């Protein structure tokens, strides 16, 4: 049976009861590995590496939005530009169709009163035929 | 020599602030001043006797958000110790392990490591440090690794101890937890030295049984822990052989260099109003020692073996019956000590009486115990963690939000690639050729 | 942390105030004056919802946001009119909107600075901030387009700092337009891009839950509101009040979504619309309840990934923590094993309205993907033969943005639904 | 915010008048004075510090019409310079109004109204009232429109366009003249309320039993529906009502549609006491082939999109369980790719109707605009005259004579021809 | 707008007087005085036919023109003679006529500008003009020729405003010369060219009428007139009336005539005839319109039948319904269908107005351009054709300086105008 006194204090004592030996010549080898990481002040720069990808995500996804951003900005300026483009349009072919009117009617007028005056200048040179017969 | 407590981490923070407590309770110490009353240090273990009133701890708390702490500014205890050993970070709790040590963490790790050298400025010759955290959740989870490194880069030699809270299904925070602990106690196993694992399944547990409350409170649970914890240290506090100093705690405890975590088991946990029924059978204390109950980490030794055994008794207690009482435990036993290590059984009394704290849930208590064991059984909640894990990652789980803060998935598949190391580690001592 | 709210569009501006004067009075807040409630509690906290100016008064940390005066001035002549920072309300004049497109692009980029420009100086203010909850309208112009663009330009000045919204889907019963599809799926592919979190209101669970179970004959945008807000009241609870927990909104990001994919949350409240007796049992049963989500959706046709519940009231987590846990196994089957702990409780001692007893849930579930299949299926089928598309042409869009948002959905519906796995 | 109308031509002028008179009726508006007994500035600018005044302008080529509304009471209402009249040669053809006499006065009239949204703090969007066949109204009417379309980009507007009924009409050359105006037009218009005489006629028959219809008596008639057309944002206006919205949800397609009409209760004095009409009946006599606006049925046709607009005391809890039954007793028709408009538009505002008049006391009243693929058919009875005319060059050379190409007709009517496969190809879907 | 009115030639004369005194009287003027009819309408449109002169007093916008004195001085002293403005009398003094080229080329341009003159100062003295009517003789010519020039010169100056007339074309029955064709045909194609709208009176159904369906046995130039007077009431009576429509005879032209080529309108009448009878009243309405798309009631020497309708336009005088007349002008067009061009959808309007012509209670007129009228053109030429042949008369043009080719290129004018209106029976 017998213990093993190991130390006696002031506020206390210590020993072992040792109670059968184990089964030994010594044994195993588990993950007590020759080489086994002793580590290391530089990987703070490992820190760092980890750092380097926060800044990144934030600026390219500050990126991939500063990108919709300046499409917006694009969007609500083809559409100053889509209206814009159709007054320019339909306020420009409004009085185009109205040259092609006073002018049509120009003619089918100057050329109407075109017809009675030569039934004029037949009236008096049909009378100056007054002098043919008599 | 000496000895610096830091507690990263609001469990670590609370726990740290409740046993604390206990110290003081036992050596004599109103919250402000001296021990008034009516060889040359003794308690100078863990404390500096500053000023020419004060008694003050050689401590230190840390957590990234004010809250917790500031409870601790705020009720007495708010006036032991220095300002300037109340570390808070103001910023953004966390909850992720990437979090703490790497982006939040970052930011205060300089001025903790600064104070703490401070710290270890006055006393003549450190020890190491006990280092209080918790095993999953944010900063304490996270930060505790980032200072672990940190500290075996500036205090190569000395040694660290580890009192780690795992985390527990009921009595919990976070989904995220087991890729926390995992996270962590793969980062962190390479720096210390040894590590008290507490569960609080087995503490809510016990605060069941033993001290009937429907109820555990976190409070309830912490002077719980500042007990055992108390016992645990106080070998070194007291100084009365059975270990004190740190070497003589992996001397007596771990045999192999990883980190291996002790089982832990306090001896009578009993309520007041139960307070007088006492006289605890010298033999009963280690009886209910040996009990699958009464333990520390939710597990069972009656399935693995042991390697190495450790006895810390505490009161009036002369050894000729711990010796008979150990005699009868081994024979009405399932002991399974393994293999190659002849049979440990290092006995501690320490003669000085347990006080309990005086609002209390224990009560008077003139005889404890409290054995230190590592058995390969401790593994078992190991596997019950990494399970978990590898079930959530099975489907990248929460990943993304670790790789988020700035990650390598394969910090993961390396990471849980190495408690398949320790697992394998643990199960392969088991019974030899 | 401290948070910051945005409560933009006639819908999401209603839901606010019915929000913030149901919450303010459980801090006890009057009109303007402070505290008017000799319980202790509320204060901690009143913190994350209140900045606090010159004398007593208390004034939320709330931005108003719309493109019509009208609605606003329902807030300020009405309920705590009384209450807001006058240069906090920004009126818009202009167009209405109710096409996303004038929202988010036209009349939208009118405002956006003005608006942006007081959301900074009021988070610039806050001591460490936490992030922004939005209060909008899915379907719908002026917040369905505006606050879509809002975030998408939150995020990018506030990168770090995370994001919140309470959106409601709108119905085809009760709802006010033909065009409603496009709105949502519009401003829904914008949701699943910039929101850490959103909870989703489905108007049709909301009328559902007010006729069908609720003997309200003809349903008021009132009368149906109340709904809304009571539950934001019990959503926020804990990042509003006591110790345990306090809740980062981050630590509910992180906790609640698996996936960067933002997965929305039905919420699920208790007792609605005071017999007291509602036993516990009563109160989880009626909560986990299809006929009780927040969304149109009965969880079933959905497993659950993560959720998260309060308690509100004096009763005994006694009874609670055992009373969960009788739920995940008469249920065991629908709820994600690959997340072991899925499923967090609390309770908290102070009641809302009337209610002794009160709960309420907070659910990420394969299930929600059933309410966004739908939006698409009114969409998918108007936006085929291109409908009422010709009016968003006109506000100056694309014809493939749509369908670049189409199948951005149709996407998100096909992960939920691949998340049925194991 | 706020909102012109614009009464072109003979027919829009009398319109307007009988309508414009039903808007003060419902104000509370004595001819002169105040209401002395914002919300009903969707319309009207509170001018001076005692008359209330409408956002109207009112353009005919020939005095005659317009001197009326400057003679009898309601002549103290408008401003004289509200009143544009244009002296010069009636017409009784396009030509005439879109170019040759209309160039006249297209500039003080296109200046008036500017002059009136001048007032306005921010505008919306004009109504229109013409006539579709008819010198001065089918011509200047489109003149109009080109023109404002280039000073009120944004600012979208809205034509009242009465389709002329081959009993209660005024010239042969109508068909060309609408066809003419409605393919210049419909580029221009946003929506625009077709609304037939011959089913107005034909309801002042079965309904207001009249062997007459009076030229007034219609208009009282069209003026009421319009009443209800609009109003959804005069009255309920106390805020935030913006067009765009009777509009987006209307039109699902560029191309005008031009929703169908159908006014609810017409019910004669002598017959007024007999009221109290189902809530759900106004709803079935919704859905009435008699009792429509634009001669036609859409049985035949497919409905795109569905608007109810009530007026009276009522709870939508009738409304809805009215809509339910009124899906199962029906050829409903819905199209393919439009899931069910049914955007309900309740008013609470009693619609009081003119006191000599013909209609009565009325407690509830519904209005009904869908936009259905069978307003074609009126759209093809239409060309189909113009079609055979033209095939002779009918009056052609009347137009030619003014000035106009010949061009300028076959690439009319062959938008139509668009049009109407456009109508068509909407029709029920693979 | 507003009208002035141009008549000329003896009988263009007596048509017009005999006009105006009817109208006049339906609008109650005096000889000269104002108003003497305490019925309020009337004036309204006064109007369109009456500028008025100093104090009370109303005076018609008519112009006088002939080339002899006499038939002036016949309504001067006689009718309403007093009425007229003297400086608007233009007496010729001169040669008669009675050949189209005297009036047209010789003692016609002799006074053109005396005339054209003092119609220029009444159309530029009227507010917006509308246009001219003329009333005149197709056949003998001063009026026949000098009108023909009147317009195609009035028209020149007054090239936007439109242009009417009351043409008589002559017989063979009560005619006075065996010319008149060469008159009519020579007129008639000056007509065409530039009148938008003419309305042919053919003396023919007008004797025809008066003996074969009226009793009278030696047809009077008066119990014959009063015919195209009452007729011309009623024809312009919507422009000069109420408040419905009221008639731009723009709007009376681009509504009758589908083609270019002016289309001269038969007019016909209701009731008929000088005095001693048939105010039966009863006049029923289906009665009015059965007797007014009669052949046997026609203006114009035609029978519809032989001659589809183009566009037609009837209007209804006195106290009735269009309760009865639209439902009884539908039974027309039914009973009839056939002839009535369908190509043009709307063809037939139909007018009311409540102050009745002459004694008649009820009374209707009719407006029509029909293919049919070709009947009576092709007749003109059939003895124009057969007398210009031989050269006939002829030689007595020649004389006041024409041309040979310029009866033949107006007679080919005739013979296509014929072969067009043929046409359009498709
Ligand atoms: N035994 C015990 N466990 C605690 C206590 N407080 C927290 N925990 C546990 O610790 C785990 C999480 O650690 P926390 O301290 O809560 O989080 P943290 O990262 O350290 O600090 P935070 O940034 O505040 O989140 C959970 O499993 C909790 O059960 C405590 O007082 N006693
Ligand atoms: N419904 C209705 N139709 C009318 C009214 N007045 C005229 N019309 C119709 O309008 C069409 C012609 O339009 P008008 O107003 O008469 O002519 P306008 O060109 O506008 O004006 P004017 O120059 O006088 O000819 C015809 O089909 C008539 O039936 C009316 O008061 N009500
Ligand atoms: C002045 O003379 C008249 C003119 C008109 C013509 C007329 C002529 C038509 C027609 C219509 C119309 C149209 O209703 C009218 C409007 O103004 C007119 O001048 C008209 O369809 C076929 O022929 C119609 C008339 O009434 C029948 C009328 O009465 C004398
Ligand atoms: C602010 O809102 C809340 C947030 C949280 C979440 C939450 C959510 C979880 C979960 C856990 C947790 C964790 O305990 C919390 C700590 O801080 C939180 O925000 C949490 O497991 C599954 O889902 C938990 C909450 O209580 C149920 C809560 O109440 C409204
Ligand atoms: N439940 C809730 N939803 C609303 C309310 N008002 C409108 N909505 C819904 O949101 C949609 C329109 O949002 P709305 O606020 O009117 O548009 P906006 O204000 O211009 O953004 C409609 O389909 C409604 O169903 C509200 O009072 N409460
Ligand atoms: N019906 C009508 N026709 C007339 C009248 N007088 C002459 N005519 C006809 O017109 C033709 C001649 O016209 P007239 O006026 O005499 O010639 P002018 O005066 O010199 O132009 C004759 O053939 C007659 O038939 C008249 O009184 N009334
Ligand atoms: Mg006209």
């Amino acid at each position: 049976m017998e213990v093993i006194e190991l130390n006696k204090c002031t506020s206390g004592q210590s020993f072992e009861v040792i109670l059968k030996p184990p089964s030994f010549d010594g044994v195993p080898e588990f993950n007590a590995s020759l080489p086994r990481r002793p580590s290391l002040e530089e990987i703070q720069k490992k820190l760092e590496a980890a750092e380097e990808r926060r800044k990144y995500q934030e600026a390219e996804l500050l990126k991939h939005l500063a990108e919709k951003r300046e499409h917006e900005r694009e969007v609500i300026q083809k559409a100053i530009e889509e209206n814009n483009n159709f007054i320019k349009m339909a306020k420009e072919k409004l009085a185009q169709k109205m040259e092609s009117n006073k002018e049509n009617r120009e003619a089918h007028l100057a050329a109407m009163l075109e017809r009675l005056q030569e039934k004029d200048k037949h009236a008096e040179e049909v009378r100056k035929n007054k002098e043919l017969k008599e | 020599r000496e000895c610096i407590s830091i507690h990263v981490g609001q469990a670590g923070v609370q726990i740290g602030n409740a046993c604390w407590e206990l110290y003081c309770l036992e050596h004599g110490i109103q919250p402000d001043g001296q021990m008034p009353s009516d060889g040359d240090d003794s308690f100078n273990t863990f404390f500096s006797e500053t000023g020419a009133g004060k008694h003050v701890p050689r401590a230190v708390f840390v957590d990234l958000e004010p809250t917790v702490i500031d409870e601790v500014r705020t009720g007495t205890y708010r006036q032991l110790f220095h300002p300037e050993q109340l570390i808070t970070g103001k910023e953004d709790a966390a909850n992720n392990y990437a979090r703490g040590h790497y982006t939040i963490g970052k930011e205060i790790i300089d001025l903790v490591l600064d104070r703490i050298r401070k710290l270890a400025d006055q006393c003549t010759g450190l020890q190491g440090f006990s280092v209080f955290h918790s095993f999953g959740g944010g900063t304490g989870s996270g930060f505790t690794s980032l200072l672990m490194e940190r500290l075996s880069v500036d205090y190569g030699k000395k040694s660290k101890l580890e009192f780690s809270i795992y985390p527990a299904p009921q009595v919990s925070t976070a989904v995220v937890e087991p890729y926390n602990s995992i996270l962590t106690t793969h980062t962190t196993l390479e720096h210390s030295d040894c590590a008290f694992m507490v569960d609080n399944e087995a503490i809510y547990d016990i605060c069941r049984r033993n001290l009937d409350i429907e109820r555990p409170t976190y409070t309830n649970l912490n002077r719980l822990i500042g007990q055992i914890v108390s016992s645990i240290t106080a070998s070194l506090r007291f100084d009365g052989a059975l270990n004190v100093d740190l070497t003589e705690f992996q001397t007596n405890l771990v045999p192999y260099p990883r980190i291996h975590f002790p089982l832990a088991t306090y001896a009578p946990v009993i309520s007041a109003e139960k307070a007088y029924h006492e006289q605890l059978s010298v033999a009963e204390i280690t009886n209910a020692c040996f009990e699958p109950a009464n333990q520390m980490v939710k597990c069972d030794p009656r399935h693995g073996k042991y390697m190495a055994c450790c006895l810390l008794y505490r009161g009036d207690v002369v050894p000729k019956d711990v010796n008979a009482a150990i005699a009868t435990i081994k024979t009405k036993r399932t002991i399974q000590f393994v293999d190659w290590c002849p049979t440990g059984f290092k006995v501690g009394i320490n003669y000085e009486p347990p006080t309990v704290v005086p609002g209390g849930d224990l009560a008077k208590v003139q005889r404890a115990v409290c054995m230190l064991s590592n058995t390969t059984a401790i593994a078992e909640a190991w596997a019950r963690l990494d399970h978990k894990f590898d079930l959530m990652y099975a489907k990248r789980a929460f990943v993304h939000w670790y790789v988020g803060e700035g990650m390598e998935e394969g910090e993961f598949s390396e990471a849980r690639e190495d408690m398949a190391a320790l697992e394998k580690d643990y199960e392969e001592v088991g019974v030899d050729s | 942390r401290e948070i910051v709210h945005i409560q933009a569009g006639q819908c999401g501006n209603q839901i606010g105030a019915k929000f913030w004067e149901v919450i303010s009075d459980e801090h006890g807040i009057d009109p303007t004056g402070s505290y008017h409630g000799d319980s202790d509690l509320q204060l901690e906290r009143i913190n994350v919802y209140y900045n606090e100016a010159a004398g007593n008064k208390y004034v939320p940390r709330a931005i108003l946001v719309d493109l019509e005066p009208g609605t606003m001035d329902s807030v300020r002549s009405g309920p705590f009119g009384q209450i807001f920072r006058p240069d906090n309300f920004v009126f818009g004049q202009s167009g209405a909107g109710n096409n996303w497109a004038k929202g988010h692009y036209t009349e939208g980029a009118e405002l956006v600075d003005s608006v942006l420009d007081v959301v900074r100086k009021e988070s610039e203010s806050c001591d460490c901030l936490q992030g922004f909850q939005l209060t909008h309208s899915l379907g719908g112009g002026t917040g369905s387009g505006m606050g879509t663009l809002l975030i998408s330009k939150i995020r990018e000045e506030y990168p770090d700092r995370i994001m919140n919204t309470f959106s409601v889907v709108p119905s085809p019963k009760v709802s006010d337009t033909v065009v409603e599809p496009y709105n949502a799926t519009l401003s829904v592919h914008q949701l699943v891009e910039n929101t850490d979190e959103t909870y989703c209101i489905d108007n049709e669970a909301l009328y559902d839950i007010c006729f069908r179970t609720l003997k309200l004959t003809t349903p008021t945008y009132g009368d149906l509101n109340h709904l809304v807000s009571a539950t934001m009241s019990g959503v926020t609870t804990c990042l509003r009040f006591p110790g345990q927990l306090n809740a980062d909104l981050r630590k509910l990001a992180v906790n609640m979504v698996p996936f960067p994919r933002l997965h929305f949350f039905m919420p699920g409240f208790a007792p609605l619309t005071q017999y007291r007796a509602l036993t516990v049992p009563e109160l989880t049963q009626q909560m986990f309840d299809a006929k009780n989500m927040m969304a149109a959706c009965d969880p079933r046709h959905g497993r659950y990934l993560t959720v998260a519940a309060v308690f509100r009231g004096r009763m005994s987590m006694k009874e609670v923590d055992e009373q969960m846990l009788n739920v995940q196994n008469k249920n065991s089957s629908y709820f994600v094993e690959w997340i072991p702990n899925n499923v967090k409780t609390a309770v908290c001692d102070i009641p809302p309205r009337g209610l002794k007893m009160s709960a309420t849930f907070i659910g990420n579930s394969t299930a929600i993907q059933e309410l966004f299949k739908r939006i698409s299926e009114q969409f998918t089928a108007m936006f085929r033969r291109k409908a009422f598309l010709h009016w968003y042409t006109g506000e100056g869009m694309d014809e493939m943005e749509f369908t670049e948002a189409e199948s951005n959905m149709n996407d998100l519906v096909s992960e939920y639904q691949q998340y049925q796995d194991a």
